[PDB]
RNA sequence: UUCAAAUGAGAACUUUGAAGACUGAAGUGGGGAAAGGUUCCACGUCAACAGCAGUUGGACGUGGGUUAGUCGAUCCUAAGA
RNA sequence: UGAACAGCCUCUAGUUGAUAGAAUAAUGUAGAUAAGGGAAGUCGGCAAAAUAGAUCCGUAACUUCGGGAUAAGGAUUGGC
RNA sequence: UUUGCUCCACACAAUAUAGAUGGAUACGAAUAAGGCGUCCUUGUGGCGUCGCUGAACCAUAGCAGGCUAGCAACGGUGCACUUGGCGGAAAGGCCUUGGGUGCUUGCUGGCGAAUUGCAAUGUCAUUUUGCGUGGGGAUAAAUCAUUUGUAUACGACUUAGAUGUACAACGGGGUAUUGUAAGCAGUAGAGUAGCCUUGUUGUUACGAUCUGCUGAGAUUAAGCCUUUGUUGUCUGAUUUGU
């Protein structure tokens, strides 16, 4: 209901990168975690945090993790809006393993 | 189609080196849940062939066969068969009339059953509808039946029988685009060959000017309507029947699904049939087994089969085990406690 | 000019299958839609009745560059330039001669169907 | 190759940061000889040019820049002229 | 590392330039694998595979006595 | 989605015509045989008659067919209203029943016609369509976009999606692959170097490796199966009318 919502996601990059050229597997992941944003928020505009692609580059363009615990914020988008008022914002959650985890909505307010 | 397994059997062919002794066969499960008898359809001679002349439908249609009326069913207002389920009225005189006009013509008569696909593992939800010949009783007869039958299931145990030579009748699994090599079989040129060596080197000759359509040409490979024949019927399981993968000889309650799941398909809930070697179509598939046109009386044919055993181990891999319990029984307790 | 482009279902609306998303060519005409409807605004056209009444694209002078070829030829490398003006409007909403004899049939016509 | 920010009417390509890589010292480093001739550097700037693009540039416009008794030439002779 | 200015990885320095996005049909180009057979293929073993470093054994015909020769043919190799 | 769509009737306008100008007038067989009528004992029967072309038969008279008066018979034709019966080869037509309502040239009268000027198709049919009028009737879909992979170069195909055996993302379980994770410990370990009160499995340091927790740990649909869990999603665009 409410339009901004922050929640911890787990995605599954190892059964979206399947198969995928060694040298774009990080670049697809970056693309599917946009992809994975926009399907779960309905936002258009999805904003990765430099040190979210930072751990998704960790081990190099060929090295992926096989699953990754997100933090995604569906945020107001101000200061001369784009063609739609709504964004999302993807951080890395520090966790020592990124299984067993579910979705959670997250509150800090 | 469901999926393939394995069925040893002892062999009953005099002269047969293997005579008397254990078989080790491939077949085919097909899981045939009953089908739903929703109208009926007359067909009269003409001098250009076998013509509907008109089309009686049941009173009642579920939600399963009206998706097969629709493209976008979710967005649809679902009026298909509203107004005609008004015939139903006062006392069905229209539904009588039509239903007099296939009984007076009409030399040949069929119904028209769907699926009950809701029955299967199948995400489609929109059962398959399809024109069923009914032979044996005079024209009135079999219109009566169709009457009486309308809204209710048919089982495939009243239409198929053990040991019976059916047909098996789908659409092949699909490759598109194929070169010569694999779509026709032709030999693979030399290594040396300059532009490429998986093709037909010459295409034709000089005359006549043109390339013939008898030459081997890349194109769609698969996806092609198949009717083959004479495939045994080895079992027709019942759905509400615990051990269905289990034999006289065999005794371990058990079904026919393999651990894990039919790969790519899901469980056997349903009846089902299973055959002899295997058929066109991939698993998944809507496929239409039809009794045979000729009689057989091969030998081969006409030969009582009795299974002694159904492999039902796991399909995913290398599956040695046929049930969880021998899996237990074997390997013992693990670190998992239930 | 559409030869040996590829097929797509976005164009079943239009009853083809070739089309295409030229998104250069959108962009310049939606620059040009956009002045001809400020020019309307200016005049004092109402903006609801207006439609392209007129569009046309004409060739501008080619320009020239050069590609080089195996075997050290050279070959012409043009840019395919448009001239192009679109114009906007406002949807808005006997003798007989007769023969003597054709004259004399009408009279007798006449005083016979009274 | 990727993320973000800045700039900009406009950013896959400009700048900065972060990350991932490569050349791996008979280098994708640092200098020179022949040759080029201002291409060096700054400011402004994008009509044309740059295998797309471009706010960038060996482009365009305007300027600035090469300081010797000791480094060379200049002197000597070589095959030669 | 290693015999090594070989190949491979890294430091200083430099670069991250070469139109891009999406999808993985046929045929290609480049790189590979293959049951059993083992040149039956083909003008022709073309192409590929097999061999390969080092240590220790063991090396024939012939020879211009210098060679042939790493002939042929075998064994060993890590870590602590 | 403009008061849209559809059927019926009449009014106008347009459109065209592979070509109205009294009637396409229904047995089946044989042809070295038949048709029709008749009779009988019902037949591959007797008798008679016919063809030798449809040159027939039926329709045919009236200002392109008007108005009006009778006579004679109760017939013939048209129009709706009708009672049914039959016809599926492409039936869409055929046979009927009963009244009404016109016409009747079956037979006798009376009035009209002219000048289209001595001919000029001299316009009399019938596909189709639109705009109107007044009377009934009904109240959807498809495509794009998203989605699946039984499909696939792209098109195409096959699935799903407006509150539910709903779908999805995670999580759980099963299935499968590899082969025993990290960590901790050990009176395990060729030993070597120290330190002691030289224990009688003493301490310290280094030590491939070994053993236990541990068929463990990891991976598991990306085109595996399953799900009483968690979290979400579910009216955007385009077009189609007899
Ligand atoms: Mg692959
Ligand atoms: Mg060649
Ligand atoms: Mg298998
Ligand atoms: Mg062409
Ligand atoms: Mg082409
Ligand atoms: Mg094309
Ligand atoms: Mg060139
Ligand atoms: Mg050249
Ligand atoms: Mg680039
Ligand atoms: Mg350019
Ligand atoms: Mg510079
Ligand atoms: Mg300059
Ligand atoms: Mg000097
Ligand atoms: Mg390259
Ligand atoms: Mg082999
Ligand atoms: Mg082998
Ligand atoms: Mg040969
Ligand atoms: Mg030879
Ligand atoms: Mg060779
Ligand atoms: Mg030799």
């Amino acid at each position: 209901l409410k339009d901004v919502v922050t929640r911890e996601y787990t995605i599954n990059l190892h059964k979206r990168l399947h198969g995928v050229s060694f040298k774009k597997r990080a670049p697809r992941a970056v693309k599917e975690i946009k992809k994975f944003a926009k399907l779960h928020m309905g936002t258009d505009d999805v904003r990765l945090a430099p040190e979210l692609n930072q751990a998704i580059w960790k081990r190099g363009v060929k090295g992926v993790e096989y699953r990754l615990r997100l933090r995604i914020s569906r945020k107001r988008n101000e200061e001369e809006d784009a063609k739609n008022p709504l964004f999302s914002y993807v951080e890395p959650v520090l966790v020592a393993s990124a299984k067993g985890l579910q979705t959670v909505v997250v509150e800090e307010d | 189609k469901a999926g393939m397994t394995t069925i040893v059997r002892d062999l009953d062919r005099p002269g047969s080196k293997f005579h008397k002794r254990e078989v080790v066969e491939a077949v085919t499960v097909v899981d045939t849940p009953p089908v739903v008898v929703v109208g009926v359809v007359g067909y009269v001679e003409t001098p250009r062939g076998l013509r509907s002349l008109t089309t009686v439908w049941a009173e009642h249609l579920s939600d399963e066969v009206k998706r097969r009326f629709y493209k976008n069913w979710y967005k649809s207002k679902k009026k298909a068969f509203t107004k005609y389920s008004a015939k139903y009225a006062q006392d069905g005189a229209g539904i009588e009339r039509e239903l007099a006009r296939i009984k007076k013509y009409a030399s040949v008569v069929r119904v028209l059953v769907h699926t009950q696909i809701r029955k299967t593992p199948l995400a489609q939800k929109k059962a398959h509808l399809a024109e069923i010949q009914l032979n044996g009783g005079s024209i009135s007869e079999k219109v009566d039946w169709a009457r009486e039958h309308f809204e209710k299931t048919v089982a495939v145990d009243s239409v198929f029988e053990q040991n019976e030579m059916i047909d098996a009748i789908a659409v092949t699994k699909g490759h598109g685009f194929e070169g010569v090599t694999h779509r026709w079989g032709t030999k693979k040129l030399p290594r040396k060959t300059h532009r490429g060596l998986r093709k037909v080197a010459c295409i034709g000759a000089w005359h006549p000017a043109h390339v013939m359509w008898s030459v081997a040409r890349a194109g769609q490979r698969g996806y092609h309507s198949r009717t083959s024949i004479n495939h045994k019927i080895y079992r027709v399981g019942k759905g509400d029947d615990e051990a269905n993968g289990a034999t006289s000889f065999d005794r371990t309650k058990k079904t026919i699904t393999p651990m894990g799941g039919f790969v790519h398909y899901g469980e056997i809930k349903n009846d089902f049939i299973m055959v002899k070697g295997c058929i066109p179509g991939n698993r998944k598939r809507i496929v239409t087994l039809r009794k045979s046109l000729y009689t057989n009386t091969s030998r081969k044919a006409l030969e009582e089969v009795s299974l002694k055993w159904i492999d039902t181990a796991s399909k995913f891999g290398k599956g040695r085990f046929q049930t969880p319990a021998e899996k237990h029984a074997f390997m013992g307790t693990l670190k998992k406690d239930l | 000019f559409n030869s040996s482009i590829g097929r797509t279902a976005q164009g079943k609306e239009f009853g083809v299958t070739k089309a295409r998303w030229p998104a250069k060519s959108v962009k310049f005409v939606q620059g040009l839609l956009q002045n001809a409807a400020a020019n309307a605004e200016a005049k004092g056209l109402d903006a609801t009745k207006l439609y392209v009444s007129h569009i046309q694209v004409n060739q501008a002078p080619k320009q020239r560059r050069r590609t080089y070829r195996a075997h050290g030829r050279i070959n012409k490398y043009e840019s395919s330039p448009s001239h192009i003006e679109l114009v906007v409007t406002e949807k808005e909403e006997k003798v007989v001669r007769l023969t003597s004899r054709q004259r004399g049939r009408i009279a007798a016509q006449k005083r016979i169907a009274a």
